[PDB]
């Protein structure tokens, strides 16, 4: 149930001594290393042509956050604050009140993307599938405050990426 | 005018030579540097873009702050950034370098490297993927492409 | 004459690649960019302190073995003489004396580094 | 390593930091088609270990940088609190997947590589042979995967499914209270240490009955290994101390917390 | 019309250095299962132009503690001695046909070390000091065989004339009677030119950059292009020594094409050794060129003195 | 002697090859028939001018023209 | 000989891009000249290609449009230009275009 | 270059993880463990999971 | 694939073909359509200076044969 | 897997191993990106009787 790595004694007949002396004087293992490197020279490299070719992803992938809607236009977020109660970095800040038809909705739904740890506890804690962490990962900004999303930016992320987020939830939701 | 055309083409030449020869520096801090090594890995391959590491700050062009900036290393970060010759750029990788991240309310963490150095590109993620980091690097190249150095010299 | 012209050309466009390296870009000089590099933290002491050589006996014996290729170097020409067995004996005497010196430097552990 | 990060990204949604293995099991079941791709990876990974070992193990320049470098005696290894390969390079037959086994490591058969000289080179060979044995354990785990659920069915600890959270009342209450307050851990303290690939990685967890930890000390192997760096570096040079810091595989996030 | 001959020598062997940077990065990439540059030009063919423009529009950064005179003189002397070691190389005709061109190559090798050496001293830094005295430890290791190997190979030539070395190898290559000298000279030129496994001066992992760790862009360019001019000149010199080709006095371009492709194959061989080996510790460097190569080099020096006498095959000195 | 020779060929084959090549370079020109021909070629190479002689009357071994049959000849070099 | 087949595949890659002009177009915009089965084209002009004989990562690509939302994207191709319905197919979140 | 004393100053990445764990729940304290040994992620998850 | 290193090498090949080829042509332009005279030894220089003296145009490469004598 | 048999044979000789049998670049042998919808099993406490939580 254990093995001795490097407990080999070399052979001391004249054949193996002459073989190791030819290995020393004529550099056999160095030519082995050169041969393996030359073998990789004649291969197809694994370099995908970004930005035209993309690394493969799954429908579980956790990227940019987005607030989803029902298939009628109504937003899903009913202000229940589980996503900011389970958020391990306190990136989500929610302020709510009954809106003009008496419905439980949010007035403030902020996600600080520069506190966010992209672990997806908010999308698995949301009882109505409102907050999700969608597929976008190419959203680098040139200023810090552009990565402090309010409710408007997250709803626009949902309206932007809904035709993909709905399909990824349709692909994965039986595992959840 | 002719001189505006000449300084426009020379701006295009120097912006081409600076965005197509970015030399980052071997400088990571935390988990993002593993992914930054994956951006150097043969799948995404920074070196096809001219992006290749130089360990010294004197011969580096961009500093990718890849990881968590604590209080104990913030003067080391500032002196490393200071020892880069101009033009030098800063790409902030990951949430801890962007805004403190998962250690934001900590006693020992600088809440974003933009308290220390001027930051050009903020790359979001924990970690951002190597593809997202390469997206941020190509956005930095697009930011260098639209610089107007000699035009603003010609107009001032 | 051609050697001086060639050396002047090489030195000239090696120093005209430096005078267009210092005067062409834009400088922003301040007294932290020109600080000594010590991987981010401030250097402890000077780099003009004594940097103790471990390979010092090999460094001295290099000065006694580098003279040998001021002595063994006429051997392509010394083979062109008409007293040739004497030349061959003296040549093998010189390489043998170099070899006996190297053997003595081995056996007293002179080629090893200190500490 | 990129392909295994694709395996993480498929099973959990993130390439590096998954938050997948949770108290109670794992978060989410394996997606369909994952294990067949793990088989297609593990079928070919041995040739990669072979060509790494071709480039380095019998190479004379690799040996002259690592054979007489960083020798650790056994008693000074136990005294310095070393663990993992740092013990196993020195010949200390100790592996927590054998001696103090956890979840199903007593149900998988593998070997433990034992070094002979305590140097950087035997620790290199121990890490290469642990890659070999990890391929062996992945073969045994792909063959012996059982059907069933992936969380503990104590639904006051692990959350219910979303198909039953939206239908049952108790499952909705348990979802609510586990994602806001969380489960209450009973009072007491444990020290649970596993064989991480760097050595004995421990958690000393102190709970006071609440839903939050009272204390959580993180024992890292790299802390004690980097402590022993100062003995291991004696009589060597800079180009050897870089090999000693290599063979003490340090990740400083666990060294510094 | 000799100044035009000097320019048509030294400007294409700057363009060859420039595209050697691209060949290095791409052959190094395909040996590392990746690609090299292919974005900047059509399959990377304009990447070195971007690197050459970039280093001379970046701020030069003369340091505060640097002794400035030697700090500026070190890359100037680097690129000067890198260019001027190409002039006795027969291509099949050298620029300056020297009767003792081999000793010119050897002495200007010995003077090129002071570029690295004064750069490490003048840039008053600790890593630069380590990179300079590791160049001392490397040069006292390779110079103690670089002259005896090059002596033993010219005992079949008759002189120190590099142009006569074409006439010497008109029948057989001089690697066939002297392949131990050839395989030892090749490692001595690896250790001469600070290339891997004998980097040891610009140590990326021990040091940060070694001697040129303070040199920002512009002066750093004249160490890097100097080093690559040294490796192309050194493979051309190795090719002239051991793989000397057919020379037609009426068709010189045949010899030019032939030694060009041979020296390109040896340049790819340098890139392929740099892509495959760990780096020596710089004492094991010294215990190689003194304890292993030097005894056998003395033995082969005895053999190559006695053997033209032994077979009545002493070559002519004229 | 084969035991010590195999021991030094097992530990230090570089030095065994060194002493073998050096011993051949020592002893082998003393056992070769061609070492005389080296000296004969070197003293048969005309660097200087063959300064002629005033013919006193009795020098029968010295020619009066280079194509005369008396004098030193290099037919041994042409054949070898 | 099979090097002749290699030269024939190179010349039919020159043929498959509409000649030398389109060959140089996809060369200088893509740094990649291999042909592909045209899977689709969105409402912006981004063309989406398969080649299942390539390896996993190279088997699906996009040639971006030259004008998207008023910006000249001839040289400034961008990863964020892909619409979300093609972002599953291109990133291999599904087999289905 | 012979090393006479090594003093590794650490804490340049001391984030104060295990004080932040005290103010967060067990599920919220789980992703701190991914970032300790950030090349051995699910092993740290497994160790924390076995402790809890 | 790997043959994409073959353009750059080829460019480097031309950048090693240009010097030596040129100097051969330069040795055939300054020296009357022939090779450059090699004077390693002072006798060769004496013959070369004799050629420069007997050319009549103060150029060593302009040769004079039996047409110069009667 | 698109390499010529000359380059394939040179590559197999240089590495000393059979490389087309074990390729590190993935092709159509891998799993499909679109999978059928699963039916995940339930645990032992998903019963309607003899399922008192205190037991
Ligand atoms: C050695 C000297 C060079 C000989 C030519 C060579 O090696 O061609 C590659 C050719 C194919 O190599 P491979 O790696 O097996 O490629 C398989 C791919 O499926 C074949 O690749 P593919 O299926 O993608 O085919 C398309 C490919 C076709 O590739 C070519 O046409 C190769 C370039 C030929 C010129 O064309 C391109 O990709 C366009 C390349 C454009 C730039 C080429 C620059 C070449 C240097 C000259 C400047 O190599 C051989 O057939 C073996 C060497 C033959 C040597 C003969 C004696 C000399
Ligand atoms: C050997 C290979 C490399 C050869 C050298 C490179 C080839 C190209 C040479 C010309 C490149 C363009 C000019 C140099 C780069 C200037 C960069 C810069 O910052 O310029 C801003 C500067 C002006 O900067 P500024 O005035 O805006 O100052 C900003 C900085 N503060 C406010 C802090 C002081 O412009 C120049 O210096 C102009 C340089 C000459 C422009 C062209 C003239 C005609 C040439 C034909
Ligand atoms: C110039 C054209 C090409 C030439 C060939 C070179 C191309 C191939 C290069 C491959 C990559 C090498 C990269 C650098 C590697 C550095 C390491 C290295 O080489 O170390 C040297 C190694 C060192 O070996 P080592 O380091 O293992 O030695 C251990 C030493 N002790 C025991 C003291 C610890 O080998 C040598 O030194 C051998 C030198 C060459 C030997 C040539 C001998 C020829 C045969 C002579 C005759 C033999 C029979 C006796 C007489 C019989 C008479 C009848
Ligand atoms: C009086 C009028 C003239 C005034 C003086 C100007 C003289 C000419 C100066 C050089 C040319 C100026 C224009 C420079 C390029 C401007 C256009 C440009 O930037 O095009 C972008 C394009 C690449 O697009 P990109 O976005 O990078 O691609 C993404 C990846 N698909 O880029 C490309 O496709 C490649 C761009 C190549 C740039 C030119 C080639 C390099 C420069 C050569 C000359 C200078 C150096 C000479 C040698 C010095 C020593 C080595
Ligand atoms: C007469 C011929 C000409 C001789 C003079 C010319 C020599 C040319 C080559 C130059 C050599 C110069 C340097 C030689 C040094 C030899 C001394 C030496 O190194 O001894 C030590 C060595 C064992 O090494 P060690 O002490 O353990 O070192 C530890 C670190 N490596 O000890 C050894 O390895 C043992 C060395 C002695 C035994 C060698 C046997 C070789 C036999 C070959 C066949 C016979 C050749 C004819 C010569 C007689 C040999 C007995
Ligand atoms: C402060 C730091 C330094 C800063 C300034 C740096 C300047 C450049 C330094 C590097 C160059 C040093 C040159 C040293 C002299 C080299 C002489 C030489 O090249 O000799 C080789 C060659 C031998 O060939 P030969 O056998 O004579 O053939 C002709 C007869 N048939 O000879 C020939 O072919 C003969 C051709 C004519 C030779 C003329 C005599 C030499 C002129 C020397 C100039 C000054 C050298 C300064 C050295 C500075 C060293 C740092
Ligand atoms: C011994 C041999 C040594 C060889 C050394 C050189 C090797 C490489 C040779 C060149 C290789 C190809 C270079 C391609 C350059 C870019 C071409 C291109 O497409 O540029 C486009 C760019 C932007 O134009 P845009 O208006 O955006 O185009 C929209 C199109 N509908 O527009 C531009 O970039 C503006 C035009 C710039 C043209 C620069 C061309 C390259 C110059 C290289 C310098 C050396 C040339 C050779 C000298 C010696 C031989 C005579
Ligand atoms: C040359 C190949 C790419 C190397 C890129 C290194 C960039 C800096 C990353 C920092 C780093 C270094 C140096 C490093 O060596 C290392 O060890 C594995 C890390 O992880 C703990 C690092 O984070
Ligand atoms: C006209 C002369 C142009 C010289 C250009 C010099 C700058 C190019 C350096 C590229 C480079 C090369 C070749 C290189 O060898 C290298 O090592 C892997 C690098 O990364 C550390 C590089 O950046
Ligand atoms: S992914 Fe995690 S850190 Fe980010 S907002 Fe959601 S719960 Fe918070
Ligand atoms: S958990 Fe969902 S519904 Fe509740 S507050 Fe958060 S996003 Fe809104
Ligand atoms: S942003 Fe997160 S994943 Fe990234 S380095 Fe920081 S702690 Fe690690």
């Amino acid at each position: 149930t254990y093995k001795y790595v490097n407990l080999r004694e070399p052979s001391m007949d004249m054949k193996s001594v002459t073989d190791r002396a030819a290995q020393t004087l004529l550099w056999t293992e160095l030519i082995r290393g050169l041969g393996m490197t030359l073998s990789y020279l004649f291969r197809e490299p694994a370099t995908i042509n970004y930005p035209f070719e993309k690394g493969p992803l799954s429908p579980r992938f956790r990227g940019e956050h987005a607030l989803r809607r029902y298939p009628s236009g109504e937003e899903r977020c009913i202000a229940c604050k589980l996503c900011e109660a389970v958020c391990p970095a306190q990136a989500i800040t929610i302020e709510a009140e009954p809106r003009a038809d008496g419905s439980r909705r949010t007035t403030r739904y902020d996600i600080d993307m520069t506190k966010c740890i992209y672990c997806g506890f908010c999308q698995e804690a949301c009882p109505v599938d409102a907050i999700v962490e969608g597929p976008n990962f190419e959203f680098s900004t040139e200023t810090h405050e552009e990565l402090l999303y309010n409710k408007e930016k997250l709803l626009n992320n949902g309206d932007k990426w809904e035709a993909e987020i709905a399909a990824n939830i349709q692909a994965d939701y039986l595992y959840r | 005018s002719r001189g505006e055309y000449v300084v426009a083409k020379l701006d295009d030449l120097i912006n081409w030579a600076r965005r197509s020869s970015l030399w980052p520096m071997t400088f990571g801090l935390a988990c993002c540097a593993v992914e930054m090594m994956h951006m150097a890995a043969p799948r995404y391959d920074m070196d096809r873009f001219g992006v290749v590491f130089r360990a010294s700050p004197r011969q580096s062009d961009v500093m990718i702050v890849a990881g968590t900036l604590t209080n104990k290393m913030a003067p080391a970060l500032r002196k490393v950034y200071d020892q880069m010759p101009e033009p030098r750029y800063v790409v902030s990788m990951g949430s801890c370098a962007n805004g403190g991240g998962y250690y934001h309310y900590s006693y020992s963490v600088v809440r974003g490297c933009d308290r220390i150095v001027p930051v050009d590109i903020y790359v979001p993620g924990c970690p951002p993927t190597a593809e997202a980091l390469l997206y941020g690097i190509l956005q930095l190249q697009k930011k260098i492409k639209r610089e107007k150095r000699l035009r603003i010299w010609y107009r001032r | 004459m051609n050697l001086m012209i060639t050396l002047l050309t090489n030195f000239t466009l090696a120093t005209l690649l430096v005078t267009i390296a210092f005067w062409l870009p834009q400088l922003n000089v301040y007294s932290e960019k020109t600080s000594p590099y010590e991987c981010g933290f401030d250097p402890m002491g000077s780099a003009r302190l004594p940097f103790s050589m471990k390979f010092f006996l090999v460094a001295i014996t290099f000065l006694l073995f580098d003279l040998e290729i001021a002595l063994l170097l006429p051997l392509p020409w010394a083979s062109q003489t008409t007293n040739l067995n004497t030349m061959l004996t003296m040549a093998l005497l010189l390489i043998f004396l170099l070899a006996v010196s190297l053997a003595y430097e081995w056996t007293q552990k002179g080629l090893e580094w200190t500490e | 390593r990129e392909k295994m990060f694709e395996f993480y990204e498929r099973v959990s949604g993130a390439r590096m930091h998954a938050a997948y293995v949770r108290p109670g099991g794992v978060h989410q079941d394996l997606p369909l088609g994952l294990m067949d791709d793990i088989y297609e990876f593990s079928k070919n990974f041995s040739l990669r270990i072979d060509e790494l070992e071709e480039m380095l193990t019998n190479n004379r320049i690799w040996r002259n940088r690592t054979v007489d470098i960083g020798v650790v005696t056994a008693e000074d290894a136990l005294n310095y609190g070393f663990s993992g390969v740092m013990l196993r390079g020195s010949g200390i037959q100790w592996d927590l997947r054998k001696t103090q086994p956890y979840d199903v490591y007593d149900q998988v058969e593998f070997d433990v590589p034992i070094g002979s000289r305590g140097d950087c080179y035997d620790r290199y060979l121990c890490r290469v042979e642990e890659m070999r044995q990890s391929i062996r354990i992945i073969s045994q785990c792909l063959n012996k995967m059982p059907p069933g659920e992936i969380k503990v069915d104590d639904a006051k600890v692990s959350p219910p499914k979303r198909a039953e959270m939206k239908t049952s009342m108790e499952s909705l209450i348990h979802h609510f209270k586990l994602y806001t307050e969380g489960y209450q851990v009973p009072p007491g303290a444990t020290y649970t240490a596993i064989e991480a690939p760097k050595g004995e990685f421990g958690v000393y967890l102190v709970s006071d009955g609440s839903s939050r930890p009272y204390r959580c000390k993180i024992k890292a192997p790299g802390f004690a290994h980097l402590a022993g760096l100062d003995k291991m570096s004696k009589g060597h040079m800079l180009a050897d101390v870089v090999a000693i810091i290599g063979t003490q595989d340090i990740v400083f996030g666990e060294v510094d917390r | 019309m000799f100044m035009i001959n000097v320019l048509t020598l030294i400007i294409p062997i700057l363009l060859a250095v420039a595209f050697l940077t691209l060949v290095e990065r791409k052959v190094l990439g395909y040996m590392q299962f990746r690609k090299g540059p292919n974005v900047v030009g059509p399959y990377g063919l304009l990447q070195p132009i971007a690197d050459a423009i970039k280093l001379f529009i970046k701020e030069p950064l003369r340091p505060a503690t640097s002794s400035i005179s030697m700090f500026i003189l070190a890359p100037i002397l680097a690129l000067t001695l890198a260019l001027t070691m190409w002039i006795p190389l027969p291509m099949p005709y050298p620029l300056i046909n020297m009767n003792l061109g081999v000793l010119f190559m050897l002495a200007m090798s010995s003077l090129a070390v002071y570029s690295i050496l004064w750069s490490g001293w003048a840039s008053n830094s600790k890593y630069a000091l380590i990179g300079a005295l590791r160049a001392v430890a490397q040069t006292i290791s390779y110079e103690v065989t670089l002259a005896i190997i090059l002596l033993s190979v010219l005992l079949m030539n008759g002189s120190f004339t590099l142009s006569t070395l074409i006439i010497t190898q008109e029948q057989v290559w001089l690697i066939f009677p002297a392949w131990p000298l050839a395989m030892m000279w090749f490692i001595s030129t690896l250790a001469e030119t600070n290339r891997a496994p004998f980097d040891l001066t610009e140590g990326e992992s021990e040091l940060v950059s070694g001697f040129n760790v303070e040199y920002a862009a512009g002066p750093f360019a004249l160490f890097f292009m100097a080093e690559y001019a040294n490796i192309i000149m050194m493979n051309i010199f190795t090719t002239t020594l051991f793989l000397g080709a057919f020379h037609n006095p009426y068709m010189p371009e045949l010899y030019t094409i032939n030694f060009t492709i041979k020296s390109l194959l040896l340049s790819i061989t340098f890139l392929w050794i740099r892509a495959s080996y760990p780096r020596f510790r710089y004492d094991q460097l010294m215990h190689l060129l003194w304890k292993n190569f030097l005894p056998l080099t003395l033995a082969l020096c005895m053999w190559h003195v006695s053997l033209p006498i032994l077979l009545s095959s002493i070559p002519p000195q004229t | 002697v084969a035991a010590f020779l195999k021991n030094v060929w097992a530990k230090e084959p570089v030095l065994v090859a060194s002493f073998a090549i050096a011993g051949l370079a020592v002893i082998l020109p003393t056992l070769s028939p061609y070492t005389k021909y080296s000296l004969m070629i070197n003293r048969a190479t005309p660097y200087n001018y063959p300064v002629p002689l005033r013919d006193d009357g009795n020098m029968p071994d010295v020619p009066s023209h280079p194509q005369d049959p008396q004098g030193p000849s290099l037919e041994w070099l042409k054949r070898l | 000989m099979e090097l002749l087949q290699v030269l024939k595949r190179g010349l039919q890659q020159v043929s498959g891009h509409g000649g030398l002009r389109g060959y140089l177009r996809v060369l200088f915009r893509a740094n990649d000249v291999r042909v592909g089965t045209l899977v689709g084209e969105d409402k912006y002009g981004n063309k989406y290609y398969e080649d299942n004989k390539q390896f996993f990562g190279r088997h699906r690509w996009v040639i971006y449009t030259t004008e998207m939302n008023g910006k000249n994207t001839f040289w400034d191709v961008d990863g964020s230009m892909v619409p979300p319905e093609w972002h599953r197919w291109l990133h291999c979140m599904t087999d289905d275009p | 270059e012979m090393v006479r004393k090594c003093d590794p100053h650490i804490g340049l990445l001391h984030r104060g993880t295990e004080k932040l764990i005290e103010y967060k729940t067990y599920l919220q304290a789980l992703p701190y463990f991914d970032r300790l040994d950030y090349v051995s992620m699910m092993c740290n998850e497994q160790a924390y999971s076995l402790a809890v | 694939m790997w043959f994409e290193v073959l353009p750059g090498i080829a460019v480097m090949g031309v950048c090693l073909f240009i010097p030596g080829m040129a100097t051969a042509r330069i040795h055939r332009f300054s020296n009357g359509g022939r090779e450059k005279r090699v004077a390693h030894y002072s006798y060769q220089w004496y013959l070369m200076e004799r050629d420069r003296r007997v050319s009549g145009v103060n150029r060593y490469y302009v040769s004079k044969g039996l047409e110069n004598i009667d | 897997a698109s390499a010529t048999r000359l380059i394939q044979g040179l590559r197999n000789w240089a590495s000393g191993r059979d490389l087309q049998a074990k390729l590190q670049l993935r092709y159509q042998e891998i799993s499909k990106r679109t999978q059928p919808p699963p039916k995940l099993p339930v645990g032992p406490s998903h019963r309607l009787s003899n399922n008192y939580y205190c037991a």
